[PDB]
């Protein structure tokens, strides 16, 4: 009894101060890293924001930044779900398609090859 | 079959009317009982500038939680809690924003 | 140790004079600055050189008192003495 | 000083000083950056 | 239709025949712990790690070696594959030392995270520990070869991808040596990957060294600058300082690697740059001032003159961003005649149509080639990344490449069909040497290099490019949807320019001289004193500023491709964005907000308030820019070929030669890298 | 062997697993999760009283005390919110977890009539991550300040706040709030490669 469905695009209601706007948000698969040669940091979408102003402090040493809304980092299952989080949170987002490793046919028989010049030297 | 929350889509908007009437007549009494601050005249204002940002109805859903939200945010003046005028000050003071310009904001140091 | 700077304050370990344009210098004024008497770029070369009979050398602080990973240094090269990369005890032979 | 003697390192400083307060020769911070320079000249 | 039903755990998956058992298994998602094994790199079984146990066998195979055939169920989680597993790893680290405090690899390291998953906790060692006398390899790359593992992949990588051949195994047993043996002095193209090559902290950059761990810095992705290829690279920062650049894996950009000159250079954007607005002071000297007054000087000029004296010279660290902007600021204004600092031929349709513009081939598409007709240019030098593409089109695949036009040290083979001008108007007719090969091919690709292109023969080589790519692919040649011209730029903004609307070459300030000149990033010798026959009042903006910043009046700092987050083209016609990864220095803005800031202070004002509407406005100049990671191929060529070949022009005498054409010119190129630690230090120890 | 732990009574207690779910209603049970001798049962958002009037004071399922109310925040579901009723037994010594799902903005049927000590969990939900109750007697915020915007725990904004600074500036009385600079906390990018688990990959 009483249902009252509306069909309407998501809003923010528990939203911070006009700092949402100016920043945009990059929905993109984190690519895996140069010596490290295992994939588990890729196949979960991550949601970062896109860094501000940083400065040496004057007190010490360390760099001191204004920008609250920084370090986090977000996860998701799917793209589309990403994607319809970023538009109910208010921020503009830039999503980057993930880049699948391409299967290629590496084989222990093409190292000792007669006809083709694929033949590995020393080993 | 869906929830609600308190009212279907005309009625949300007659409870903002029913917020903005009690609200309206709290100010006197946040400032005689509480402290004089500011003036009550800029304190009606202060009212009118927070329901200018909330010109976006959309969802009976959405209009419904801020009118919880305003019935304890606003509601705590009214049975009075502990502020005591350095908190539940609204508008900001203190600090002096830049204004929204190309040669204004690139001149101080923005983006 | 270190060389003192034209402008008044003493340099630490690093090659660390304050500018003279800049204006982090009100903080030594009045009050002293910390700067160790003992430098160890200095220390490295006052320890003397070991020699070692063997070919692998295994370095260590003091056993499990003193705090050191027990590694093993290669002496084939006669050239630049062989050096641990915890300590700067060098290793001839 | 009669049983169990403290082991010399001949790192360690001979005269202890005193409590770090309001008066001279107080702690102070500073930073090891060394910047990244500017190249302006005519 | 070749497909075969095998058993990961006892759950279905269909493989392709051939493939390995680690190929079948990254299918379902598992993934067996490695050493040798690399998705770019060939295969061997040294290490001995991948092994896992099928049923119904009772010796254990690797992933590495064994194919995979009917009738098969590997079993990953059983009792002697974890056995396997545990005790390999316990033989892996008897004889490596304990250096995790000392070692440049942190978190990173491929023995850590594997000993503590896969690995048993306790050692059963007690006596033992052999030590390696550590090699100096080069001033790039810092080597210590007693931490290495002789896993025998950065020995494969020197022999099969980067062609230089010196690395090897030298001895037997414990006492194995992995390097070179004669002490030669290693460095050449992609030796500044070599080091993400290594699994282990053998191998690590020497100009890096020690600055932070790899779970201390935030990686930001990046698309890098100052290459042809335009490879992509995450940024890593530490605290408001980039700190270290690694490659990721990407299948348009070449492969999972970087460029040598763009990976180890990262302290040049760091030791000189512009922080604050240099104005030309009363004395002669430049001085630094006030935002407010600079810019007021700058407006001061640009809003009195008028017309078609007024023209901007941009080219090299130039973004989409501003070519934007600058053009905006021109068009709109005055008469345009905005130039390039790049020379490219114009004369028969250059810049008209995006197939005479940029390389009609894709940079992935050169695998797919049966013959590789290069002009007069070395891909040794520029673009070490296209260059390792076509040396793995030439490994995997039988495809004879020939280059003609001066012979120079490459890592294929030769096939040089001599070095004149005079042979590339011969092989357009019925040549002996050349045109046969060309007629019975697949796929032939010609590549003509724009190092020979910004000459004084521009229209001769280019219309020998469109009269004998005309000849071929239209006549027998091409088969359907196959490119027959590629062009790649050596300036990174050249590719860029272009496709926005501006004029290539610095013929166009030649021609006509201007009164006030605001050069964007002045690099290449086209703007002097000389050259410009009255007050000079010239504007300077651009980040790390060594040449043509003393020759400026009123000098504005820039942000760098690390600071600066705005559109970049490839050669192949590819939009990358970059991100921003840190705060530019001093006092120095953004390209986009750099010209937005000098319109408001002057009169005429262009529609821009963010960097959604500078990208809106990019949008409805060029589509192709719009979209991000998302490359599409020109149509109608024949109609180009057809319109530059109505210009008449007699081709030179003097040979095509590049002017980068040795191994130490490819170390301090296009000035950013010029004012540079790391780089001087490379190139002083190059020659001695 | 020494080291881990012995399960005996999983068998016994996976008998409710079926006990609960042979009351069978599309209405309540949807989803029943078993493991190391605790019960998770995850419910649809339109029944909540009607699930936890029973459990309590039925002669099979006596458990009467609820211990906890505990929140689930998880972006990656379109149902934003999983709130975890834990319930305890005193007279047969058992622990079991009511689990529900709510999205963004919607009510739930909250359990002020059938517990007393829920009110005050209630409350503690409502600041922290902004679900609002029906049928809710007094409303309020307690661990928020009485001039806060947002909600204090959700992975939407960061963790220094908005807020976080306060001056004793010039004004005499009024401590300054809308300023937001803060010294900036280092995330560290600590995730391991490899996957350490097996029977937890899930496959594209
Ligand atoms: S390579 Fe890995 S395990 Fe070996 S010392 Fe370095 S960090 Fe430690
Ligand atoms: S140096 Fe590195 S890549 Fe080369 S064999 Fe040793 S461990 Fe393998
Ligand atoms: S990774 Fe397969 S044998 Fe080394
Ligand atoms: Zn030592």
């Amino acid at each position: 009894i009483t249902v009252d469905e509306k069909l309407d695009i998501t809003t923010i209601t528990g939203v911070p101060e006009e700092h949402i706007k100016t920043r945009k948000a990059r929905i993109f698969v984190p690519a895996r890293n140069n010596m490290q040669s295992g994939v588990n940091n890729t196949k979960k979408w991550k949601m970062e924001f896109d860094t501000r102003e940083r400065w040496e402090n004057p007190l010490m040493g360390w760099a001191s930044t204004a920008d609250p809304l920084s370090n986090l980092v977000l996860t998701f299952s799917t793209k589309e779900d990403a994607v319809a989080f970023a538009e109910k949170n208010g921020w503009s987002y830039d999503v980057e398609e993930r880049k699948v490793p391409k299967p290629k046919s590496k084989s222990y028989g093409a190292n000792f090859s007669w006809n083709k010049r694929t033949r590995v030297s020393t080993k | 079959v869906k929830p609600i929350f308190s009212r279907d889509m005309n009625e949300a908007k007659r409870r903002v009317r029913e917020l903005y009437r009690a609200w309206y007549r709290e100010v006197p009494n946040t400032v005689h009982l509480f402290q004089l601050d500011i003036s009550v005249k800029q304190g009606r204002d202060k009212v009118r500038e927070m329901f200018k940002k909330n010109a976006h109805i959309t969802d009976p859903r959405v209009v419904d939680l801020l009118v919880i939200k305003g019935k304890m945010e606003l509601e705590e003046t009214i049975k009075v809690w502990k502020q005591r005028t350095h908190v539940m000050r609204f508008f900001h003071e203190t600090e002096a924003p830049r204004p929204k310009d190309f040669l204004s904001k690139f001149y101080v140091g923005h983006d | 140790g270190v060389r003192t700077s034209p402008t008044g304050e003493k340099v630490t370990h690093t090659g660390q004079v304050y500018d003279d344009g800049d204006y982090r210098k009100v903080r030594f004024v009045g009050r002293q600055k910390e700067v160790n008497e003992n430098f160890a770029i200095d220390l490295i070369a006052e320890q003397p050189v070991s020699q070692v009979g063997s070919r692998v050398i295994s370095c260590d602080g003091g056993g499990g008192a003193l705090g050191h990973p027990r590694v093993y240094i290669n002496l084939d090269k006669e050239t630049k003495t062989g050096t641990c990369g915890y300590c700067g005890l060098q290793f001839r032979q | 000083p009669t049983v169990k003697p403290p082991t010399a390192r001949k790192f360690i400083w001979t005269n202890h000083k005193f409590n770090l307060s309001g008066t001279p020769q107080q702690y102070v911070p500073y930073s090891t950056t060394r910047k990244k320079i500017q190249e302006w000249v005519p | 239709s070749n497909l075969i039903e095998v058993f990961v755990d006892g759950q279905s998956v269909m493989v392709e025949p051939g493939t390995t058992v680690l190929q079948a298994c990254e299918k379902v998602g598992m993934q067996i712990p490695r050493f040798c094994y690399h998705e770019r790199l060939s295969v061997a079984g040294n290490c001995r790690m991948c092994l896992v146990e099928i049923e119904k066998a009772p010796k254990v195979v690797a992933a590495c070696a064994m194919p995979v055939m009917k009738g098969w169920n590997i079993l990953t989680n059983s009792e002697k594959t974890k056995k396997a597993r545990e005790g390999v790893m316990e033989f892996l680290l008897a004889n490596h030392p304990l250096d995790c405090p000392i070692c440049d690899q942190g978190g990173e390291c491929d023995l850590q995270d594997q000993s503590m998953m896969f690995g048993s906790d306790r050692s059963r060692f007690l006596e033992g520990k052999r030590a390696v006398e550590d090699k100096n390899i080069g001033p790039l790359v810092k080597t210590i070869m007693t931490r290495c593992i002789q896993c025998t992949r950065c020995i494969r990588f020197a022999s099969e991808i980067a062609g230089v051949d010196d690395l090897g195994t030298t001895g037997r047993g414990n006492d194995m040596q992995v390097g070179t043996y004669i002490e030669k002095m290693f460095m050449s193209e992609l030796s500044g990957n070599i080091i993400d090559i290594c699994p282990v902290g053998a191998l690590t950059s020497k100009p890096y060294a020690f600055t932070a761990r790899p779970w201390e810095t935030r990686k930001t992705e990046s698309i890098d600058v100052m290459d042809a290829v335009g490879s992509n690279i995450v940024v890593s920062t530490r605290t408001g300082e980039v700190m270290r650049i690694l490659p990721r894996m990407h299948e348009d950009i070449n492969e999972e690697w970087i460029s040598d000159k763009t990976r180890f250079a990262y302290d040049g954007l760091k030791r000189q740059r512009l922080t604050e607005p240099m104005v030309r002071n009363e004395k002669g000297l430049l001085t630094h001032t006030t935002w407010e007054d600079a810019l007021s000087r700058v407006a001061g000029m640009l809003q009195s003159f008028q017309g078609n004296d007024v023209a901007a010279i941009a080219g090299g660290l130039v973004d989409a961003e501003a070519l934007i902007a600058l053009k905006d600021l021109l068009n709109r204004v005055d008469s345009d005649t905005l130039c390039t600092e790049e020379v490219f031929p114009t004369a028969g349709a250059g810049t008209d149509l995006r197939s005479n513009y940029l390389l009609n081939t894709t940079i992935a598409g050169v695998e797919e080639a049966d013959v590789v007709l290069l002009v007069g240019t070395n891909p040794r030098f520029e673009a070490p990344l296209f260059n390792a593409r076509i040396r793995k089109s030439w490994l995997h695949n039988d495809l004879k490449v020939a280059l003609i036009g001066s012979p120079v040290d490459l890592t294929y083979r030769y096939d040089h069909l001599g070095d004149s001008p005079k042979i590339l108007q011969d092989i357009a007719s019925g040549s002996h040497p050349f045109s046969q090969v060309l007629q019975e091919a697949k796929k032939p690709m010609v590549i003509l290099g724009s190092s020979a292109l910004q000459r004084n023969d521009g229209a001769a080589i280019l219309a020998a490019v469109s009269n004998i790519a005309q000849k071929i692919r239209t006549s027998s040649g091409v088969t359907g949807d196959w490119k027959v011209m590629n062009i790649l730029h050596r300036i990174a903004s050249q590719v860029a320019a272009l496709d926005l609307g501006y004029k290539p070459g610095v013929e166009a300030i030649q021609k006509n001289p201007p009164k006030m000149l605001f050069l964007l990033g002045a690099d290449g010798g086209c703007i002097t004193r000389q050259d410009l026959p009255k007050d000079c009042f010239i504007v300077y903006q651009g980040h790390h500023g060594d040449v043509g910043a003393p020759i400026a009046d009123v000098i504005l700092p820039g942000a760098a491709y690390t600071e600066k987050s705005a559109t970049y083209v490839n050669t192949e016609g590819r939009a990358q964005q970059t991100k921003v990864a840190v705060t530019p220095p001093g006092l120095a803005r953004e390209d986009w907000k750099i010209i937005r800031a000098l319109s408001e202070i002057a009169g005429m004002t262009l529609p821009y308030d963010t960097l959604d509407q500078v990208r809106n406005r990019l949008e409805e100049v060029s589509p192709n820019l719009v979209r991000y990671d998302d490359v599409e191929g020109a149509n109608y060529f024949q109609q180009a070929s057809e319109l530059s070949k109505l210009v008449n022009q007699q081709l030179l005498a003097d040979p095509l030669v590049p002017p980068q054409l040795t191994i130490k010119d490819f170390y301090m190129t296009d000035s950013i890298s010029r004012a540079s630690q790391t780089m001087a230090k490379c190139v002083k120890a190059v020659t001695e | 062997t020494v080291r881990p732990r012995n399960d005996v009574a999983h068998k016994q207690l996976s008998a409710f697993g079926e006990y609960v779910a042979e009351i069978l209603p599309k209405y309540v049970q949807q989803v029943q999760v078993s493991c190391f001798n605790e019960l998770e049962i995850c419910i649809h958002p339109d029944g909540v009283i009607p699930v936890l009037t029973f459990l309590r004071d039925h002669s099979n399922a006596q458990f009467k005390s609820l211990a906890d109310l505990t929140a689930v925040d998880i972006p990656t579901r379109q149902n934003r919110f999983e709130i975890v009723y834990n319930l305890l037994s005193l007279r047969f010594n058992s622990r079991i977890r009511v689990k529900t799902y709510t999205d963004e903005l919607t009510p739930i049927e909250s359990s002020v009539p059938v517990y007393k000590a829920a009110n005050w969990y209630e409350r503690e939900i409502w600041d922290m991550f902004g679900v609002f109750f029906a049928n809710h007697p007094d409303l309020r915020r307690i661990l928020t300040d009485y001039g806060f915007e947002g909600h204090p725990f959700r992975k939407d904004f960061p963790l220094s706040g908005y807020v976080e600074l306060r001056y004793d500036d010039e004004v005499k009385r009024v401590v300054a709030e809308p300023v937001e600079l803060a010294q900036e906390f280092r995330k560290f990018d600590l995730n391991s490669p490899w996957e350490a688990f097996p029977a937890y990959r899930q496959p594209p």
